[PDB]
């Protein structure tokens, strides 16, 4: 009778109970390749094994491995029986229909849940801040999206994707630290550099200015203690790393940066709602956590929009879990209870019941 | 004296051509609303720029295209031309710069009267076995220029236009003119050396090849794709349907890096070999049902460059020269499967890519509109078979903001 919320991401699964204000479990979205290995316990047995990520750029690409993630979620992380709980799953913006159907089939036929639902991640994030209209920038470990939403409805023709997110930033930071004279190359070293990224990076308001400053000050230099006790120094790499989001050319990508995808997304929407979107730019996901990202987005969008436009970037402190929080609120709503797809409805209509959405 | 039905080619009958086209202008003026007339009048005042806009308008973001005020003129003049379709073929005449057909040197100087034999064979070797894509507004003549006519280049195009070709005869000051919007590729069937008023000219006997080119009209394109490939994932044997989806959902990287590395010869692999075979025959299932133009914004490394290569800076003219010298007129092979789109518009994911491959695909080539599958990553995508070969007919350049980008007019030769 307590509903479960499972927010399955490229890097992390966030899972818990509807009604809670935070996920009780957050663990890596990895499988080792129940003798087979998942989650935190698959990292240290790699191994006669290497790590596999079943979700790539927000999309489930291996269903066998995803069943193991989900098994691990129910039995090892939450310690519940799936037969006893309605289960809210999250999906990427523009997740293919057949993918949605397969998630539904697995929940009912493999796991035997009494009911379930698939929600769009960006929409939940928006709901978490009590909004039903706005443009979400959702940036995680594997993918980033702009999703404009109007009165609860995602507008799919205006959704902008970038296959550039947290992991690319980590990997880029590895390279430029290595160019500094360090050596960060192994899988373990990638985790360390991820931790450095999460603790010391930031987005410059003016990148070219901040690069000039870097050659002068050391008020930008910061240090970091490695597990073996070597203390390393990091300088202009602090802000060159997340600068990649605004300049994907830093990692050899020729896509629009996130300010430009935000603007593009708004321009693909009906002229009459564009001011609503400009005034409700909402950020979510771990890769939006950089100090300074909101100010920089404000400035970049201002440079692109009409001089009379009112622009507001909303970046809540909780935004690293706002998808999950959104799902927890949603699944608890009285008006949502009629929306669950029950097992009987699945029996009656099959996987394609997800598109009618009961 | 004139027959009471026009010929298909007025030849040197300048006098009947002009009088006939003068009456046609007068008839056609009765079918234009004032927006069309206004568009015509604007064209007489500002020809070069309106024509230039009509050649490259389709390469920008859908929202940039739509916000551009030059669209009104483009759309209304296009409509004026489209109204007036000829009920049988007609041949036309106009001069063209040789670099238009990728011959990037003078045939002869305007002071020379004669054209060398080697010049002639070099032109012929450059411009044959080639389909050259044409776009935009052009003024053409219904008669062959003669003594006293303006002759700005040594290259005369003598082009046959088929039935249902839109043509707009009109008057400008004291000249009778004829306006078309080019929307086809031309085949130079034969060149011959003629003389007019004491100078040698090349005369190109040319005809047209039609192809579906959706340009920025991705909705029409997508309608066309869906209504041609709806059945398509029904007709796949289950073994093919998996490998396709595997490819589609990130498998392409493994499969294509395998092909590019000559895996099947070097370190062969039977599993994904059957995958290449299955995807291929899946592409043979509903072959491309019309001649079709598709677009691909290419990564610089498809052409031996990187983001940081100084020769990827096409704002510098010599880098464009160098690129032409390397690639124009060459055939090019993709050991991998390759993705293309029905749409010409720029997109967020490739917004900064500088090299656009604009490909002619003959009817019945292997390929499929993969974007007839609901929710596929590729935007309006057409997938072409591994080992495809493309002849690069011609390289053009245009300005996207301050950045110079290239359009490679190319043909799938299998
Ligand atoms: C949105 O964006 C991605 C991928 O878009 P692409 O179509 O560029 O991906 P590709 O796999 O086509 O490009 C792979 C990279 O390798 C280069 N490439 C491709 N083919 C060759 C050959 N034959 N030789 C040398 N290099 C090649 C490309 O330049 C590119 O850098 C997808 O999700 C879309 O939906
Ligand atoms: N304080 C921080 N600063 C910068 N990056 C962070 C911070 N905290 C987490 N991250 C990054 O955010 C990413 C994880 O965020 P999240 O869980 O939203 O992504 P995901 O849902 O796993 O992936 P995706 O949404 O792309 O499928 C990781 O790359 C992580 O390094
Ligand atoms: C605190 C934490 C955050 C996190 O997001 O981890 C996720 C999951 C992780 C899985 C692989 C490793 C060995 C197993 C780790 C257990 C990790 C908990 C790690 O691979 C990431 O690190 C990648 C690589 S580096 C980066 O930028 N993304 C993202
Ligand atoms: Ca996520």
């Amino acid at each position: 009778t307590t509903a479960l919320v499972c927010d399955n991401g490229s890097g992390l699964v966030k899972a818990g109970f509807a009604g809670d204000d935070a996920p009780r479990a957050v663990f890596p979205s990895i499988v080792g390749r129940k003798d087979s290995y998942v989650g935190d316990e698959a990292q240290s047995k790699r191994g006669i094994l290497t790590l596999k990520y079943p979700i790539e750029h927000g999309i489930i690409t291996n269903w066998d491995d995803m069943e193991k993630i989900w098994h691990h979620t129910f039995y090892n992380e939450l310690r519940v029986a799936p037969e006893e709980h309605p289960t809210l799953l999250t999906e990427a913006p523009l997740n293919p229909k057949a993918n949605r159907e397969k998630m539904t089939q697995i929940m009912f036929e493999t796991f035997n849940v009494p009911a379930m639902y698939v929600a769009i991640q960006a929409v939940l994030s928006l709901y978490a801040s009590g909004r039903t209209t706005g443009i979400v920038l959702d940036s995680g470990d594997g993918v980033t999206h702009n999703v404009p939403i109007y009165e609860g409805y995602a507008l799919p023709h205006a959704i902008m994707r970038l296959d550039l997110a947290g992991r690319d930033l980590t990997d880029y930071l590895m390279k430029i630290l290595t160019e500094r004279g360090y050596s960060f190359v192994t899988t373990a070293e990638r985790e360390i550099v991820r931790d450095i990224k999460e603790k010391l990076c930031y987005v410059a308001l003016d990148f070219e200015n901040e690069m000039a400053t870097a050659a002068s000050s050391s008020s930008l230099e910061k240090s970091y203690e490695l597990p073996d006790g070597q203390v390393i120094t990091i300088g202009n790499e602090r802000f060159r790393c997340p600068e990649t989001l605004f300049q994907p050319s830093f990692i050899g990508m020729e896509s629009a940066g996130i300010h430009e995808t935000t603007y593009n997304s708004i321009m693909k929407c009906d002229i009459d709602i564009r001011k609503d979107l400009y005034a409700n730019n909402v950020m979510s996901g771990g890769t939006t956590m950089y100090p300074g990202i909101a100010d920089r987005m404000q400035k970049e969008i201002t440079a692109l929009a009409p001089s009379t436009m009112k622009i507001k970037i909303i970046a809540p402190p909780e935004r690293k879990y706002s998808v999950w929080i959104g799902g927890s609120i949603l699944a608890s709503l009285s008006t949502f209870q009629q929306m669950w797809i029950t097992k009987q409805e699945y029996d009656e209509a099959g996987p394609s019941i997800v598109h009618r959405k009961c | 004296m004139a027959f009471i039905e026009r010929p298909e080619d007025f030849l040197k009958d300048k006098e009947n051509a002009i009088q006939w086209e003068k009456k046609e202008a007068e008839r056609v003026e009765k079918n234009l609303d004032t927006l069309e007339k206004e568009a015509l009048e604007l064209y007489k005042k500002d020809s070069e720029q309106i024509s230039n806009y009509s050649q490259t308008r389709q390469y920008f973001y859908d929202y940039q295209i739509e916000s551009n005020p030059r669209e009104k003129e483009y759309k209304n003049l296009r409509n004026a031309i489209s109204k007036n379709k000829i009920d049988k073929p007609i041949n036309v005449y106009y001069f063209e710069s040789p670099e238009k057909f990728a011959f990037n040197k003078e045939i002869r100087t305007e002071n020379q009267n004669e054209i060398s034999l080697e010049k002639f064979n070099e032109l012929k070797e450059t411009i044959q076995d080639k389909l050259f894509k044409q776009d935009g507004f052009k003024d053409v003549s219904l008669y062959e220029p003669g003594n006293g006519d303006e002759k700005p280049t040594p290259l005369l195009i003598h082009l046959k236009l088929p039935k249902n070709t839109g043509m707009l005869p009109y008057i400008n000051s004291n000249d009778v003119k004829t306006l078309i919007e080019q929307d086809y590729s031309i085949k130079i069937d034969k060149i011959v050396r003629i003389v007019i008023e004491g100078k040698q000219y090349i005369k190109a006997e040319a005809s047209i090849v039609n192809s579906l080119d959706f340009k920025d009209d991705v909705s029409k394109g997508d309608l066309w794709g869906k209504e041609n490939y709806s059945d398509w994932s029904n007709k796949l044997t289950p073994n093919e349907l998996a490998d396709v989806n595997d490819y589609m959902r990130g498998g392409y990287t493994a499969i294509n890096n395998y092909l590019i590395s000559n895996g099947p010869l070097n370190n062969p692999n039977p599993e994904l070999d059957s995958k290449v075979n299955n995807i291929e025959n899946a592409l043979k299932l509903t072959p491309i049902p019309s001649n079709l133009i598709v677009y691909r914004r290419s990564g610089p490394q498809e052409f031996g460059l990187t983001l940081t290569s100084p020769e990827y800076d096409f704002n510098k003219i010599e880098n464009i020269d160098a690129f032409k010298e390397k690639w124009e007129g060459k055939v090019i092979t993709y050991p991998n499967f390759i993705s293309t789109s029905i749409g010409s518009v720029n997109m967020s994911a490739f917004a900064k890519r500088k090299i656009i491959l604009r490909i002619n695909i003959p009817k019945d080539s292997p390929g499929a509109y993969l974007s007839a599958i609901p929710g596929y990553a590729g935007e309006y995508e057409v997938l072409l078979n591994h080992g495809s070969k493309f002849k690069i007919n011609k390289v053009d350049s245009y300005k996207d903001g301050t950045v110079t980008k290239l359009i490679l007019d190319a043909t799938l030769i299998n």
